[PDB]
């Protein structure tokens, strides 16, 4: 008796189960592949790492409590120190690659709680000064792993070099837009009540075949409590939501020295 | 040189004409396609996806993640649950919603529309709940006596997560106003506890649920117009 | 091809429960009215045709406003006054913006309109013979003009378009001329990767699509010499994308713009009213 | 060369095109794509749910 | 396909009597002169063409004028004057309206056609340059315009037509726009229905079709910014009904309107003169 | 995709007619509908009276 | 550049025209028909 | 006198328009072509 | 006498022309030439050079 | 009539040297 609640996810050297899932979600209707010769444009051979960088890399945890209001990463920056697929991408010019996302999150059957999970196609977001505009630092922009967090409230910095920085304001997903209908991207939601993880998997999604993943971020992940966390016995409560991402059918293009990012 | 004669009309700029102009760019070639995930048609597409309802826009709440979330407790009130008017273009809470931004950049819409609900409490937790639909002439509903006499569908909460209520396409009009209007009024969609929430202790007394709106497959939308949503000053540069 | 018809069906006591479902899986709610009441046969006549993008996005709407002159420049800032630059872009302005940007890419060939229109700046300078107005493409890379009558106007290979007075709006299509496979309406990234130790400053670099988007410069002049009589003119541009393709819906702008991306302002971020109470009709 | 069509029904129902131009980019508007699939957007799981089952097993 | 001809009849002395009947019935008289008199027969050539719906309707009609202005504004009121709205209605004149109300509802396509006229305002202020003028159609529930110059006119989903002063009158076609299968000229009821022991004031509500009708408004203005010289200018808008279909045919209007609705003026509801005498050719 | 009928008799008797435009709304005006039966308004009785006959027995 | 001269008449509105006209409304989807009791088709119906 | 409308663009000169043209010397015989070296097709020959 | 050719490929796709005065030079553009061998400028030379071969022996 | 495309190639080891040439010759 096979039930979508229980499922597993193989790629390379590394497993993930679960055991109370709510299917698996296929962003777009569409599987990530590689590019085609009819599509293709730069015209090297490409290196295709396979199972060396294809495989689930899994992010520090974070910790979601009642006051919390929100994480976000961006991809392929938050695996851009992972293993193989971190060197594979900054020793060539150009990259792309699809992902499956597994976003764990388990408590107790009595405790309640909703994560809105969204893969946000080019997650442009605000920054945080009125000074100017369009006005972030790559550093700020590209967190890695660690991500970034959403607040309730925005408070644009006077002078223009405090603020050059996202303004995550959660309502608005940090970009001008009510959250509200974040469901238009590809999603899941884990409601505590019904299951423990969330699983999408997406494609390549750009205006170009390939492009330069140290210069532009592809996908957004975002992870926002619609129904706060709430444990009776102890409020002040936290539970873990652990992030684990592998790369699919990547594949590099122009290949030199190393790159490396400035970090300041 | 072929006899002609112009008529009226002639060197007139119809900002929805639909005329043949000369290429300034001539023998350009165009960047070749490639197949881009995620490609959209029609607008009703994307009407017909779920987005959350901001139910709970009271002061204090409305424009905050908090406007989403409708309150519920283990405490059976016999008081409405929420209220809302069928109004899905003019309503200050529908209108806002994806369905609700879309329909304001039109003036007439037909068909039925598709209300789901998520209940987020504990597992602990059991209920039913009545969801209803009352179309409009009547006086509206504040009891739950007079909105089980409407379109109405009872909720048990369990391992199905959602349920879904449907205001089917009642009208007298065979397209609705995208404005507040009494001619074209929709009905009310109300919600009561048709037992209560029950819970055992060591468990949250108190609890929310998330309602989701969109379009079903009848749904079609006329007369494109200007939204009421977005203006300007003066221009960026 | 319709929107769709509802069928006769009748009630149930049944086992199959399509009233419930879970959208924890990604999947919006998809039972539709004869599953959940009795419903009669109705035939749908009805059509989508107008919610096509081609539809929604086949309207010539004003991008930006224009202004240039012709009189007597003495000044140096009255010279600059004889002709006019823009930067080509659809964000000066908010409508069509915002109905671009319910998609993430897209692609499409132009319609470019344009209206204008001229009034006299005093009334005791004698009057001024009817005017010829250059409306010049400059592709990037091309050399831009630095005065009214200069070289630059001569347009060999730039395109250009002399335009009457009084006479019929001009207008003319271009291609989709992205360097891309779409046009991107977000790019969440940079122009250039700023590496380790370099002096390079990037305390003043700019973010998203604002340091990758370039589509040239419109120029525009009154061909004519000055008249005694000083007149102003107004050059209202427009754009309708036709043959139109879009790719990644995305939420419509719910809050005021303030710049060519993606910031708010905080004076302006409160778009809903609240409302008296949960329960109001 | 004359394409010929169906016309919008309002209220001889056919209207004739010519193009006049050597450039695509200067047609008219395209002709009406009834093309949609909602499915990607409302229903993009991997596995297939029957709306009459249950979502979850 | 002619009207009737008449054949050729003698006389009769029969049991059959069409010359009598029974209007009691709901039946108009049916004789017609060859069951009454001797008649000749006469070949009838000629057609009933000009009296289909489709000719009787088939002009263009003026249904409003429109006043808009442009010059320098410095009071609130002045700044009125450079643009104007007009709930748009075939009830301002009453030549169409009354032709319209032979019928209870109609179904039909509109071809609007506008015909705008100037003046100078005085004339020792300078001339002014050429004018084109914007009218913008704006549906139930799309902004309307404060200022002459505000957001609104960008028009980018609204439909515009910019005309230039000195052309052929602008005009384009409207579909059958109905929300209902036909246009209703009368409507006896209300827009809702007023409940036992509410607080809402049904003291102040009106009844018929002024209640449920609204097809949105015309927006026109001057684009030109201000000459030295005010301009004042009219516009004619004009309406004629085109595939047209009517149903339930009714008495026509034979004393003057004094409203949007049925209603009549006391002084004005004498049509007929009194004859001298009934005996009177 | 041209129509082409018989014009309207006055005092080489067809004209020729292209839809340009693609909403049947800008269409011209609607060929001569001759259509009439005016018994709905003028005799709309339930039982057929033959003229010749009584109206009433 | 296809050569034409006008005629007498050209730029002229007279209101007994019958022209065609750009919709300002493209792709307009009109409420569909139904029967109604009652269709006239000509004016001599009611004279009769 | 065929019943016509002019749209926008009209009587408009642009650059890269495509057009044709009275020939102001009609019945012109051109002097005959002849072979000659170093043809040229396509600017990107020269790139080559 | 009017030529129906494919017009050049922008984002029903012919395009009609009629030539309407009698001297060639009123003529719009010639239709698209693809004609090249870059030979005569790029290698000119009497004798073949294999690419693979050596160019002096 | 398009511009060419690139096949597929891998690498080689051959007396056949395509990178070198001689200039003088007018090529």
């Amino acid at each position: 008796g096979y039930s979508d609640r229980v499922r597993q996810i193989t790629l390379g050297n590394s497993t993930i189960t679960t055991q109370e899932a709510a299917n698996a979600v296929v962003a777009y209707g569409e599987w990530p592949s590689y590019l085609d010769d009819k599509e293709a444009n730069p015209i090297d051979a490409p290196t295709e790492p396979d199972v060396s960088s294809n495989r689930f890399y899994t992010l520090d945890s974070v910790q979601w409590k009642s006051t919390s209001r929100g994480w976000w990463w961006k991809l392929p920056d938050a695996l851009k120190d992972m293993g193989m697929f971190g060197q594979n991408m900054y020793y060539h010019y150009l990259g792309r690659s699809g992902y499956t996302v597994h976003v764990q999150c388990n408590a107790s059957k009595f405790h309640q709680g909703a994560l809105g999970v969204f893969a946000i196609p080019e997650y442009v977001m605000a920054c945080n000064t009125e000074a100017k505009t369009s006005y972030v630092s790559y550093v700020n922009a590209n967190p890695g792993e660690k991500g970034g967090v959403f607040d309730n409230a925005y408070n644009p910095s006077a002078e223009a070099s405090e603020g050059r920085k996202f303004a995550a304001l959660d309502y608005l997903l940090g970009c001008g837009v009510l959250a509200g209908n974040a469901f238009v991207y590809p999603h899941q939601i884990i409601n505590l009540r019904t299951n423990n993880s969330a699983t999408l998997v997406l494609p390549y999604v750009n205006s170009l075949a390939i492009d330069c993943m140290a210069k532009h971020n592809n996908w957004g992940l975002v992870i926002l409590p619609l129904c706060k966390l709430d444990y009776a016995p102890n409020s002040s409560t936290e539970i873990p939501i652990t992030v684990t991402i592998a790369p699919m059918f990547t594949e590099f293009n122009g290949l030199r020295n190393i790159t490396v990012p400035a970090t300041q | 040189g072929l006899p002609t004669m112009l008529t009226p009309g002639s060197s007139q700029f119809l900002t929805s004409d639909d005329f043949q102009s000369p290429c300034a760019l001539p023998n350009f070639d165009v960047t070749p396609p490639i197949h881009i995930p995620g490609e959209v048609f029609n607008m009703m597409e994307l009407a017909e996806i779920d987005s959350m309802i901001p139910m709970n826009s009271v002061t204090g709440k409305a424009n905050t993640m908090e406007m989403y979330p409708i309150p519920l407790d283990d405490k059976g009130s016999a008081t409405p649950i929420f209220s809302i008017s069928l109004s899905p273009a003019s309503d200050k809470r529908l209108q806002y919603t994806m369905l609700g931004e879309i329909l304001n950049y039109y003036t007439h819409w037909t068909g039925s529309l598709r209300f789901t609900f998520l209940f987020c409490g504990s597992m602990m937790a059991t209920g039913k709940i009545l969801l209803s639909y009352s179309p409009p002439g009547a006086k509206p509903p504040t009891t739950r006596k007079d909105a089980m006499l409407g379109t109405h569908i009872i909720w048990d909460l369990g391992l199905q997560s959602s349920c879904t209520m449907l205001a089917p396409w009642i009208s007298n009009t065979v397209y609705r106003r995208c404005i507040k209007d009494d001619f074209t009024e929709g009905g009310y969609i109300t919600c009561f506890y048709q037992t209560r929430i029950v819970v055992p202790s060591g468990t949250p007394t108190s609890m929310f649920m998330l309602a989701f709106v969109s379009a079903c497959p009848d749904f079609s939308v006329r007369l494109l117009r200007d939204t009421n949503h977005i203006s300007q000053r003066t221009l960026f540069a | 091809p319709t929107a769709q018809s509802t069928p006769l069906t009748s009630g149930v006591n049944s086992q199959e429960v399509p009233a419930l479902t879970a959208v924890e899986t990604g999947a919006s709610g998809q039972a539709v009215p004869s599953d959940v009441i009795e419903t009669r046969h109705v035939v749908n006549y009805k059509t989508r045709s107008e919610s096509t993008l081609e539809s929604f996005f086949g309207r010539s709407a004003c991008v930006t406003i224009l202004e240039v002159e012709n009189f007597n420049a003495t000044t140096d800032a009255d010279r600059k006054k004889q002709f006019t630059t823009w930067a080509i872009t659809y964000t000066d302005t908010v409508q069509l913006r915002r109905k671009l940007e319910f998609f993430t890419y897209s692609r499409f060939d132009l319609e470019m309109t344009f209206v204008i229109t001229e009034r006299y700046y005093a009334s005791n300078t004698g009057h001024a013979r009817n005017q010829v107005y250059q409306l010049m493409y400059i592709p990037p890379g091309a050399p831009r003009p630095t005065a009214w009558d200069d070289y630059t106007w001569q347009s060999s290979s730039n395109p250009s378009v002399f335009y009457t007075y009084g006479s019929a709006p001009p207008r003319m299509s271009i291609p989709y001329v992205g360097i891309a496979n779409a046009y991107s309406h977000f790019y969440d990234g940079f122009a250039r990767v700023p590496l380790k130790d370099e002096t390079v400053d990037s305390g003043d670099t700019y973010y998203g699509l604002v340091t990758i988007n370039d589509f040239g410069t419109l120029a525009v002049r009154v061909v004519n010499e000055y008249n005694p009589a000083r007149i102003t003119s107004k050059i209202r541009v427009y754009m309708k994308p036709k043959h139109v393709r879009c790719w990644c819906p995305r939420p419509p702008r719910a809050v005021p713009y303030r710049g060519e991306g993606v910031d708010f302002k905080q004076d302006s971020i409160t778009p809903l009213t609240a409302v008296e109470n949960i329960n109001t009709f | 060369g004359a394409q010929v069509s169906s016309q919008k029904v309002g209220a001889t129902v056919n209207y004739t095109t010519i193009n006049y131009y050597k450039d695509s980019a200067s047609n008219a508007a395209s002709k009406l794509d009834f093309s949609q699939d909602p499915s990607k957007f409302t229903e993009p799981v991997k596995d297939i749910m029957i709306k009459t089952a249950p979502a979850l097993n």
